[PDB]
């Protein structure tokens, strides 16, 4: 069940992380 | 089997919605090429261009929606009219991916822009007659001709009096719908020609299509009895329509108010088409394409009904929407 | 032969078409979520030149859309038409999936319509924010639903065989079969990372040649933190997808990795060169991954592919795709993760042509191992079809007619691709 969930949440976090650099070291940042 | 009867019934309404598109877009990208054939203007055809192709990028969505739909009910189609269907599919593709690429590069691309309206000289009408064909072939034959069924030279069968009756009952109607729906919001000083030519092309109508009406008719006394029994059991539907086609060429003669010209085309050609499939159901072609044969699982035929539900719930308010941008006047 | 050439023929002409649908397909699902995130760091940091490389993005988006568009139709139709009798069974289940693909291209192609027409017209970046999240979400959409169509090919259920006819079909059954999420999961990560390659790849021309630092430091900048961000959640899944075979049809993986004899500790190839009939000549091999954090115990024994049947078994050949695209998985992770690092906050190695070379070869290397990767998984799948389902060799029709068809849409597309590069290139030279 966990390892049958887990990519999709993986893909979901790595979005929201990809938008998070947006936010961390983009924004206020280089 | 009666969502089978429903998704196919639907079905024609959503190979009609492509109709509706692909004529008036299909018109489009032909009679605005001859029209800037002379003077091949890359400021006009970056204002048209600008934004005739979102309706091509509407109508493959009307075809695809049918294409994918129609072998949900009935995959034994997917396995006949597939495994027939091997060549016209390929040409009408090719004339499709031209159309698109041109669509594409035309709009950063303006010696294409100019040179390659040929190709939508070419493929904006070749594609009616590469659709027709199937169309022709659904209520035709591939080892399908009279006393017994004989094993038929499909080579051949290119040249009948009733393909062309198809290609007329196409090609002649792309001209006059597109020319009909041009007019409705000919909203300019400029709008004489659009009802000239779509007077000719609704004589057109009156003539090359509802007598392709009639000469399908009068091929199936000799092709399929059965088809053209249904057919005139549906006749009525045909005058209707010619009483329609009869009102939108009223609107044509007198009025500006073109609305009911469209509305009476909608259910002119609507009926005109909707009787012509009906007369050819319930079935596909074949005895074995029937459509109860290959008896499919059923929810997934709800399923389905709901995505078509759910596609349509798109197509006509993109189109509803599409002609409230345009006004802002609700 | 005039039933048994398109068996080959067929295959061909589909890898053909596909091939070239993918190209424009993969920047179809990720580029639009790195507009949308380029809006959104516009909006949020109120610097209207991330604004202007959404649009400078969608500019061309639009052009890879319609040729997307049109090798779509060709694949959707040739479908059907190359294989009949798999249609005949699995149409059935196939028929929705494959609708709500184009359905959710639909949905989103409205809302693109809509703020590439009114971007130019109505208010506020917000408001166009909110027109590009729809998008992203309809593109990523037809991917899951796509590919649900792949991952069932890959398994069933959701279907009974009565006598070879399929029937007693259950949706999200087929639908959600057990490798959907690898393959939704892979194939998003494996999207949104190669245009994220791309758009670096573009930045890195543009800044490398005329160092316009302005959009093109900024570019590179982002897309290649979010490259990063891509490559590793999609080499994560990539680890995910690998187990799941390693599970569930451990023929691809024991193909891919050359794995002829079971063991517990069985060791990964990093490249190698077995010609199909047992002929061992480069052999560079590692100790086995997908079993000591993959499985949690080293000594999980994976399945061999002498235990397969030899008509059950894919090529040998797809090793090499794994090779590939694992080792671009690698690479372009590692060059992505120095950028960033190095490049930026530690040593200014950015205006390095050094790094602006491989930025530049960054996309071009992410969309080689997607075609790799779909060679790979997609062809350690043709000796199955023919039995759970039903005979590859069963499928085609005829012969005279698909050898010259696919070499007409051969030079089709291959008039299409050139053509759209053109294009394509044309327009980011009239930097509008
Ligand atoms: C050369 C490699 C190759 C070969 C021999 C084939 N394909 Fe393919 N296929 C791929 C390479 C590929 C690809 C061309 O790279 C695709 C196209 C879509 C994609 O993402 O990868 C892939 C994906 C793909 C999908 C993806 C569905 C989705 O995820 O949305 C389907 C349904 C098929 N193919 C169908 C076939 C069938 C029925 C074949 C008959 C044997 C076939 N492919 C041969
Ligand atoms: C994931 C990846 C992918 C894939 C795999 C696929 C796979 C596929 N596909 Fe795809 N698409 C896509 C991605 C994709 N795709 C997209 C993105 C789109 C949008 C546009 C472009 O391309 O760009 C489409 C679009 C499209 C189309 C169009 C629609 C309209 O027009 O409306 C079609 C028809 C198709 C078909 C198809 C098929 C048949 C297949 C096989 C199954 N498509
Ligand atoms: C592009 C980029 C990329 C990358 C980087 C990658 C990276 C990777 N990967 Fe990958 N893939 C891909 C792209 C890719 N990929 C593809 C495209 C494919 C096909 C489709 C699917 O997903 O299936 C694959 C597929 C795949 C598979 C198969 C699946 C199935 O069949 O189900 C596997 C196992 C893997 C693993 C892996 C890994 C381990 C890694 C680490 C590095 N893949």
């Amino acid at each position: 069940f966990l390892i049958m969930y887990a990519p999709m949440v993986v893909v979901a976090l790595s979005v929201v992380a990809a938008f998070w650099v947006g936010l961390k070291d983009v924004h206020v940042n280089e | 089997m009666t969502l089978e009867v429903i998704g196919i019934s639907v079905l024609w309404l959503f190979l009609f919605g492509y109709i509706i598109v692909a004529s008036i877009d299909f018109g489009a990208g032909f009679f605005s090429v001859y029209s800037h054939w002379a003077n091949q203007q890359h400021i006009l055809h970056r204002i048209i261009q600008r934004y005739l192709s979102p309706v091509w990028e509407v109508t493959n969505v009307f075809l695809v929606f049918f294409f994918v739909g129609i072998v949900g009910f009935f995959p034994k189609t997917a396995y006949y009219y597939g495994s027939i269907l091997l060549v016209p599919a390929s040409i009408a593709i090719v004339l499709l991916a031209i159309r698109g690429s041109y669509y594409a590069f035309h709009t950063y691309g303006e010696t294409e822009r100019n040179w390659y309206l040929l190709a939508y000289g070419l493929t904006g009408l070749f594609i009616p007659a590469s659709l027709s064909i199937v169309l022709t072939i659904s209520e035709g034959g591939f080892v399908e001709e009279n006393a017994a069924g004989v094993a038929l030279d499909y080579g051949k069968l290119f040249a009948s009096p009733l393909s062309w009756s198809v290609v007329l009952l196409s090609v002649t109607s792309v001209l006059y719908i597109s020319a009909v729906f041009l007019t409705y919001y000919a909203d300019a000083a400029g709008d004489e020609q659009a009802r000239a030519l779509l007077r000719r092309y609704a004589l057109l109508w009156s003539g090359p299509t509802m007598l392709s009406a009639l000469l399908i008719i009068y091929q199936l006394r000799y092709h399929n009895p059965e088809h053209y029994d249904n057919l005139w059991n549906v006749a009525w539907m045909l005058v209707i329509s010619f009483l329609f086609f009869v009102i939108t060429v009223w609107l044509l003669g007198r009025q500006r108010r073109f609305g009911w010209a469209f509305i009476a085309l909608l259910f002119q050609y609507a009926f005109a088409f909707y009787a012509y499939g009906i007369s050819h159901y319930p079935y596909l072609l074949y005895p074995y394409l029937t459509i109860y044969d290959g008896f499919t699982n059923e929810t997934m035929a709800m399923a389905l009904i709901v995505a078509f539900i759910a596609g349509l719930l798109l197509l006509i308010p993109s189109l509803y929407l599409l002609m409230r941008l345009f006004l802002f006047n609700k | 032969m005039n039933g048994y050439d398109p068996v080959l023929l067929s295959r061909i002409l589909t890898e053909l078409t596909l091939t070239v649908h993918i190209i424009y397909a993969t920047i179809g699902v990720g580029v639009p979520l790195m507009i949308a995130i380029a809006q959104w760091v516009g909006i949020r940091k109120n610097d209207m030149h991330y604004i202007l490389l959404a649009r400078r993005w969608t500019r061309g988006f639009v052009i890879t859309v319609a040729v997307g568009v049109v090798t779509g139709t060709a694949i959707g139709l040739q479908l059907s038409l190359l294989w009949p009798n798999f249609m005949q069974l699995a149409g059935q289940v196939i028929s929705l999936p494959l609708f709500m693909e184009t359905f959710a291209f639909f949905f989103e192609a409205i809302f693109l319509g809509i703020y590439l027409y009114t971007w130019d017209r109505f208010e506020n970046q917000k408001k166009h924010l909110l027109l590009l999240i729809p998008v992203a979400i309809g593109s990523s959409a037809s991917a899951m639903f796509i590919t649900m169509v792949n991952a069932f090919m890959n398994t069933p259920q959701g279907f009974e065989l009565k006598n070879g006819e399929l029937v007693n079909i259950d949706p999200i059954v087929a639908m959600f079969n057990p490798a959907m999420p690898t393959k939704v999961a892979h194939v998003l990560a494996t999207s949104y990372m190669t245009s994220a390659f791309v758009l670096a790849s573009i930045a890195a021309w543009h800044l490398w040649k005329g160092n316009r630092h302005i959009y093109h430091r900024k570019a590179l900048h982002l897309t290649m933190k979010t490259a990063f961000i891509f490559s590793v959640a999609s080499a994560l899944v990539g680890d995910l997808s690998g187990k799941f075979l390693a599970e569930y049809q451990p023929e691809k993986l024991a193909a891919a990795e050359w794995h002829f004899e079971t063991s517990s500790h069985a060791p990964l190839i990093l490249f190698g060169t077995l010609e199909e009939d047992n002929e061992v000549k480069y052999a560079l091999e590692i100790p086995y991954a997908l079993s000591i954090l993959a499985h949690n115990h080293p000594a999980a024994v994976v399945t061999g592919l002498n235990d397969i049947p030899e008509d059950e078994r894919p090529p040998l050949y797809i090793h090499y795709l794994f090779d590939v695209m694992v080792t671009i998985g690698v690479f372009l992770m590692v060059v992505a993760a120095v950028y960033w690092l190095g490049s930026i906050f530690r040593w200014k190695w950015t205006a390095k042509n050094w790094f602006f070379g491989l930025l530049v070869a960054g996309g071009p290397l992410a969309m080689i191992a997607i075609e790799a990767g779909w060679y790979l998984a997609e062809v350690g799948r043709q000796p199955w079809i023919l039995r759970g389902y039903m005979k590859t060799a069963e499928g085609a029709t005829t012969s005279a007619h698909v050898d010259t068809m696919l070499v007409l849409f051969c030079l089709l597309y291959i008039v299409l691709v050139i053509a759209s590069a053109t294009v394509l290139i044309r327009m980011f030279r009239r930097n509008p």
